[PDB]
DNA sequence: TTGCGAAGGTTGTAGTAGTCCAGGAAAAA
DNA sequence: ACCTGGACTACTACAACCTTCGCTTTTTGG
């Protein structure tokens, strides 16, 4: 064979490959040679060229295999100097010439500008009614107008239109700017007659753009929703939308006839009006191909929601503007809203209509550079560092698999799991995997959502010290979501000046905790210099509750879903405890996630406990949203083959899935090998059961013979397990609860009957009930105390408080318990020697037991986790018991609450998540736990009987429900009892005075009524421990983060409650006791 | 826009992207070169000239609107590339925006017939000794240019070449006649212009500057004719007066209709005025345009088809 | 036929024959082409170079003829830099070596 | 906020050969 | 008065980056 030997080497490598080489080939150029060999000399030469390679060595090797044609065959050292084929470039150069900044993909934004600029020019049109102007210029009582403003704008629009004519009539009509005159009124189909005239959306009414522009009219406040809840209507919207749909409320026929009067024309006078929207039906009728895409455009939620977004945040930005005279007729009679202070009239209708429409305009052409011009994290050395330690190897193969998948999850998409067991760090893991897939060269950004209620700040500075982020690179949002109908009253009071759109984005209690660059906001101009938006937009890294991310689908009033959505479609997502959440929550989250995918981010999931039914249900949902994001982005035509991925602590997979049998099919091969590895592992838990004994149903009787046997179990097994160190012993405890009221009431009776003979006892009451700052110093003081290791008993008993503990003691046993409520269960990294757990459900059961030994290895084979026999809520005879939480329904019925029948006898000797990440077959919904969770997801999230709603989730993208708000409804999020916020005030004069104060519309109003001291008593050798100062800890808190002491405690001290009558009763190590 | 009949721009100095689903140009002179009131429907042409590119995205917006594209040279000739036009029939009926033509089967339906190529031989013929007038004579400008014209030889010639052609009974003494027309008008041109004797070299041999001037501006014509074949529709191949054999005649036997009533003059004056390339090649484009001859020749092909079909 | 092509020029030349080979075949190297080709192509590449060649270029050109063999065909320019069989001095000196 | 490619001038680097000085070798089965 | 390697020293060919500036091309067998 003769082959062809080229080198492209440089510096001393040029020498060495030159000796290398020049025996066996003559010389045929200054860096070429050529001669014919046989295989064996090939070999070797190779071999040789490898040993003594460098860094600047590229040398490759051609074959003539035969007549016309020849092939490479190998490339030693760098590829980089070489293509496929083994050419050379030419030139080379610096500056760049693709220059491919200027054009973007953005393949609808003219259809979008075009639609809301048209919007924009009619929305507020409505405002020029004579009774709008006369509450305008009435000071006196408000009576609520008998229509809403944009239903009279939408019924002027469709008069002028004209009914049943095509697109082009109107749009012909409309662009002619001689053509005026107010012939067109008498069409006005007034709905204050006796007889209420059809529809404007139905079929023969309005021509398809004329709809689709009627709707984001109409429903520029607040989406539409009626009662109507058919699914064979819904498949037909907007059809059925009719004055009640929008709030047409009932008035006398006077006022009714009122609104339709218009004794002042219409803006059509104006010459720049005018002008303004002859230009844009111009634009809109030489647009290639416009015409025809009506029907298509009209039911697709990409296009619809983008521009509502759009015209819902220019609305908002220019209400508030002061007022110019040069927009408009200066001497136009007409006027849109007032001042806020003042009352007096600010800005003329035709100048509104005109500034908004400008504003739409600018801002349609900045959305595409958000990508580019914001800010991002790049360069983290954090998550590109080995890690040494071999427990933690796993976090490496998946950032590996990371950077091998990176390329096609670009461009086709994302959707990873994350079945890591509990106690293997998996927030490192999903900070380095996020990383991983963004392009290194740009940066990254991605949002960490959990499923709490409440996010307390110790939580947050946990993940940035799990992440190792500084202050400047990682924004948290404290706190939990507010209120529906605080917001209301204020509304109404300010709907007297016809200024709804000036409505804050966010609520006032949420504060975003940041101190990064502030200044080159590319959205500045709009979301505000300092306001809470802008700062939670900036941040590369955000940690958030996902109650304060589901407002971008679930909001049906004002602008709420402003600055959620553009987070979405600017970062991407991450998703923690999601099967934390309740079955009836399930919809909404699966709404955000379809959303999510709808919008171009990247999802992953992450949790240990994730039954089959509800994978695939995400799974298909994200799909849907996916396949209608590609027809508006990227290279069109490109097929719909999502990047799946499975990701745990001993091996990892990625594939290519469009299906969602073969997603299915493939997840179920994965857990099956997962539950083949894990069989393998040693146990470290053996649990237990335990029979409570119960004569009388009375709650505080049976709070007392309950603790008199705990104290026995707490002897007993504190016997069984304990660490020694210099002839003392001492254990960490855990006794779980379902409800805060039975939990207290344990409490006080244990506090009262005493520690048992010989031992000592620490209590540490930790719920949610407490003060917010409270509860975070409490979990502070927690967390500091418990962590545990290997051979670390003088380690342990040097720390502070225990030593302090220790000294001024006089027995030889000390036993340090944690009565915690469910919210131990998540976020919380501790370790106890031992527990007690109340069952609810197996997601609970497991959870809690990963908790035991979670840091020290070895077991004695001892149980170390005992179960009450009966949950609280059955020895009550509560029927269902299995509720709040739990799965038990009156359509999902248990034969036999007791534990003994409920649960395989095998599982005790070895708990861990097998029982749920896998579904039995047959399932025995009446009598195995398992079996009943997951038949309630297999028949709610996929399959076609939904218990109680039978309206199956795929109608939020198998119709077109979106444009109505009307499934937010019949699936509600979070629904149940209103809760109500309270806090402990110190008065505005007198520091020293507490007061117990009420949240009002924006105001604290005292109700110190309400509110009553209660007393403690104390038995023999107990104590409590990890207590905090609620008036010290908000002087501190108010000293770091330098504020006035009564603005800190507004800020931070709010702590929510049910409603009652009587009040409650407080201590400050119990927290807040509900009396009767 | 070189021509109103057949609705077909020219671009230079501007780069064509797009931009949200927009077609979009980038020049100097920023958002108020007249380049944004070119209408894109069905009823659009665009030629590409000196100092221009176009994006892959650009090109499909275009295809999706039906638009063609073609790549021409400095100041619209000669014809370098472009797209192609599908033929109109009752069979063949694809579903694109492009509007077909129609000319291709009226022309073909002659084209086999041999007395009815020699009728359109004799129009085309007819029709160039018809601008041989207008030009040389009616020109106010060309009679400010300098070269003089003497009327009575030209109209004694322009007469004798008109018996001649209405008596020609076969294509050979078409081109005996046309050739002695040539000659003639040569030396007629030669005389006025006082350039002294010349001749037409062979294989572009002649050194002197007449030669050279000649040569440029053929090549000029020859590009204006194939832009308009291409517009039209017809076939290169499909020679009219030219043997069946020759290739590309078409575009000859068009290009001639202008090229001596046009052509001739600059090129005497440009060598008497002794001037440079770059002026002589200038100064034909701005004759060209201004005699509007694109127009000419689209409207002589089409008539004569419509001819050939009425007569039918 | 399949051919290799090694351009030896230098200063100006360089860039001219760069330009020429540069329309014939792809780049192996910096000075390096090879392609398939047929024979009227090879004249008229023989051809143009000899047309607008210079003092310093050199070009040779290989013809790989079947199986363990080749051959040279011809040189453009000097013929100094090559020898006989093609190939191309490794190095130069002015000293006096070989006395 | 603004095309495209060529020609001339300037700036930086890798690469080549001459000079002089010092050491003189290859380790199984 | 032997023969290579290495370190050191000039000292040119290459290549790219920065400014202006004209915008064609022989055009012939068609």
């Amino acid at each position: 064979m003769n082959i062809l030997l080229v080198s492209q080497c440089e510096k001393r490598a040029l020498s060495e490959t030159r000796r290398i080489l020049d025996q066996f080939a003559e010389r045929r150029g200054e860096r070429t040679w050529q001669t014919p060999i046989t295989q064996a000399g090939l070999d070797t030469l190779r071999r040789l060229l490898k040993k003594s390679a460098r860094r600047n060595t590229a040398v490759a090797c051609h074959w003539i295999r035969g007549r016309d044609h020849s092939e490479l065959l190998w490339i030693v050292g760098d590829a980089s100097r070489f293509n496929a084929q083994g050419a050379v470039p030419t030139n080379r150069t610096c500056r760049d010439i693709l220059r491919k900044e200027d054009e973007n993909d953005w393949h609808s934004a003219e259809d979008i500008r075009l639609l809301t600029v048209m919007a924009a020019l009619f929305h507020d049109i409505g405002k020029a009614s004579q009774a709008f102007q006369a509450k305008l210029r009435n000071r006196g009582k408000p009576m609520a107008d008998a229509y809403r403003h944009e239903w009279v704008s939408l019924r002027l629009f469709e008069a002028f239109v004209g009914p049943g004519s095509s697109d082009e009539d109107w749009l012909r009509r409309l662009a002619d700017k001689r053509e005026t005159g107010d012939a067109w009124l008498s069409q006005l189909a007034r709905d204050d007659r006796q007889s209420a005239p059809p529809g404007p959306f139905q079929k023969s009414r309005l021509p398809p753009l004329a709809q689709a522009v009627g709707w984001l009219i109409v429903s520029h406040h607040r989406l539409p929703n009626g009662d109507h809840r058919g699914s064979a209507s819904l498949a037909r919207l907007p059809a059925p939308i009719q004055s009640q749909w929008c709030g047409a409320r009932d008035a006398d026929a006077k006022e009714k006839a009122a609104c339709w009067q218009f004794p002042h024309g219409l803006p059509f006078a104006s010459a720049h009006w005018r002008a303004r929207t002859a230009l844009c039906a111009q634009s809109m009728l030489e647009r290639p191909g416009l015409l025809a895409r009506g029907p298509a455009l009209l039911h697709d939620s990409y296009v619809m929601h983008v521009s509502r977004l759009i015209l819902m945040l220019a609305d908002h930005h220019y209400s508030s503007l002061p007022a110019d005279s040069r927009l408009g007729d200066p001497n136009f009679p007409l006027h849109a809203n007032t001042d806020r202070d003042s009352g007096k009239l600010k800005q003329r209708l035709d100048e509104h209509l005109l500034g908004v429409a400008l504003h739409s305009r600018k801002l349609a052409g900045t959305l595409p550079r958000l990508e580019r011009q914001l800010p991002r994290l790049a360069r983290h050395k954090g998550f590109t560092r080995r890690v040494e330690q071999p427990r933690f190897r796993w976090q490496d193969k998946a950032y590996d698999c990371a950077m091998a998948c990176r390329e096609q999850a670009m461009e086709h998409g994302f959707f990873g799991l994350n079945l890591a067991s509990t106690g293997c760090g998996k927030t490192l893991a999903n900070g380095r995997i996020l990383y991983a897939l963004a392009d290194p060269q740009r940066g990254a950004r991605f949002s960490i959502a959990l499923g709490l209620r409440s996010l307390t700040l110790q939580t947050g500075q946990a993940y940035r010290e799990r992440l190792g982020l500084g202050d400047d690179d990682l924004a948290i949002l404290v706190g939990g979501s507010a209120a529906r109908e605080l917001f209301e009253k204020q509304q109404e009071r300010l709907e007297r000046s016809g200024s709804e759109s000036a409505q804050e984005l966010l609520a006032e209690n949420s504060h975003v905790h940041f101190a990064g660059t502030l200044e080159d906001g590319p959205l500045r101009e709009w979301l505000g210099r300092n306001s809470a938006g802008n700062r939670l937009l900036q941040a590369p890294i955000l940690a958030c509750t996902i109650d304060h991310l589901m407002p971008a689908s679930e909001s049906l009033r004002g602008g709420h879903q402003i600055a959620p959505l553009l987070r979405l479609m600017t970062s991407d997502l991450v998703l923690d405890e999601v099967d934390d959440f309740d079955i009836d929550d399930l919809p909404a989250l699966s709404r955000l996630v379809h959303w999510a995918g709808l919008f171009g981010s990247r999802v992953l999931l992450s949790s240990a406990t994730l039954p089959p039914a509800l994978v695939q249900g995400l799974f298909e949902a994200y799909r849907s949203g996916r396949e209608i994001f590609q027809r508006h982005r990227g290279a069109p035509g490109r097929a719909t083959e999502i990047r799946c991925a499975w990701f745990d602590e001993f091996s990892s997979q990625s594939s290519a899935h469009g299906a969602v049998t073969s997603f299915s099919e493939a997840h179920a091969t994965f857990v099956a090998q997962r539950l083949a590895k894990l069989e393998q592992l040693p146990p470290r838990r053996q649990a237990q059961l335990c029979t409570v004994h119960a004569a009388g149903e009375a709650r505080p009787a049976l709070c007392r013979e309950l603790a008199g046997q705990m104290n026995t179990w707490m002897a007993d097994l504190h016997r069984c397990h304990h660490t020694e160190h210099q002839g003392r012993r001492i254990s960490f405890g855990l006794l779980r609860l379902a409800n805060i009221e039975p939990l207290i009431e344990l409490a006080q009776a244990i506090l009262a009957q005493g520690a048992p003979e010989g031992l000592h006892v620490h209590l540490c009451v930790y719920h949610s009930r407490h003060p917010l700052l409270v509860r975070s110093a409490i979990e502070r003081q927690l967390d500091e105390l418990l962590k545990r290791s290997d051979d670390d008993a003088a380690a342990l008993f040097a720390r502070p408080t225990l030593a302090k503990a220790l000294q001024a003691s006089t027995e030889r046993d000390h036993l340090f318990v944690v009565l915690a409520s469910p919210v131990a269960e998540v976020g919380r990294d501790h370790d106890y020697d031992w527990a007690i757990v109340e069952p609810s459900s197996m997601r609970s059961i497991i959870q809690l037991a990963g908790r035991i030994r979670r840091h020290r290895s070895g077991f004695s084979g001892e149980a170390n986790l005992y179960l009450l026999s009966r949950n609280i809520r059955s020895l009550e005879g509560q029927n269902p018991a299995f509720q709040r939480p739990g799965f038990e329904t009156p359509d999902f019925p248990l034969d036999s609450h007791d534990l003994h029948d409920l649960l395989d006898p095998a599982l005790l000797a070895r708990i861990d998540a097998s029982p749920r990440i896998v579904e039995p077959f047959p399932l025995f919904p009446r009598s195995r736990l398992v079996d009943l969770e997951h038949r309630r997801l297999r028949a709610l999230m996929l399959a076609d009987d939904p218990p109680s709603s039978l309206l199956g989730v795929p109608l939020w993208w198998q119709t077109p429900a979106s444009l109505s708000g009307a499934l937010q409804t019949s699936q509600p999020f979070r629904a149940g009892a209103k809760e109500r916020c309270y806090a402990l005030l110190p008065d505005e004069d007198d520091e020293e005075r507490l007061h117990f104060s009420r949240y009002e519309e924006g105001t604290w109003s005292n109700q110190d009524n309400l509110l009553r001291n209660l007393d403690l008593t104390y038995g023999p050798r107990i104590q409590t421990w990890g207590t905090v100062n609620y008036r010290e800890e908000l002087v501190a808190m108010a000293g770091r983060e330098d504020l006035d002491l009564r603005q800190c405690a507004m800020r931070y001290g709010e702590v929510r409650l049910r409603e009652n009558t009587q009040g409650w009763s407080y201590h400050p190590y119990l927290g807040f006791k509900k009396y009767n | 826009l070189h021509s109103k009949r057949a609705n077909l721009y020219y671009l230079q100095h501007c780069r064509v992207l797009v931009n949200g689903g927009r077609v979009e140009y980038v020049t100097d002179e920023g958002r108020h070169s007249h380049y944004w009131n070119i209408p894109i429907a069905n009823t659009t042409s665009l030629l590409l000239g000196t100092g221009t590119s176009i994006t892959q995205a650009a090109m499909r917006e275009l295809a999706r609107a039906g638009v063609l594209v073609g790549f021409c040279g400095g100041g619209g000739t000669p014809l370098f590339s472009a797209n192609e036009v599908d033929v109109e029939v009752s069979w063949l009926t694809p579903q694109s925006e492009y509007r077909p033509t129609e000319y291709l089967q009226r022309w073909v339906g002659f084209w086999f017939d041999e007395e009815k190529r020699l009728v359109a031989a004799r129009h085309f013929q007819r029709a160039r000794l018809e601008r041989i007038r207008h030009s040389w004579l009616e020109d106010r400008v060309l009679r400010d240019a300098g070269f003089a014209v003497d009327a009575t030889a030209l109209a004694v010639a322009v007469e004798d070449s008109a018996r001649a052609l209405e008596q020609a009974p076969n294509h050979e003494h078409l081109l005996t006649e046309e050739a002695r027309l040539s000659k003639r008008l040569f030396k007629l041109a030669a005389q006025a212009t006082r350039y002294g004797e010349f001749v037409r070299a062979k294989r572009g041999s002649g050194g002197d500057p007449a030669n050279r001037f000649l040569d440029h501006g053929n090549y000029l014509a020859y590009g204006l004719a194939a832009t308009a074949t291409w517009v039209l529709g017809i076939p290169h191949g499909l020679a009219v007066l030219h043997g069946k054999t020759r290739r590309g005649g078409l575009v000859f036997d068009v290009a001639d209709l202008i090229k001596d009533s046009l052509i001739l003059p600059q090129a005497f004056l440009s060598a008497m005025r002794g001037d440079e390339e770059q002026d002589f090649r200038q100064a034909c484009l701005d004759n060209l345009s201004r005699a509007q001859a694109l127009d000419f020749m689209i409207d002589t092909l089409k008539d004569v088809a419509q001819r050939s079909t009425v007569s039918a």
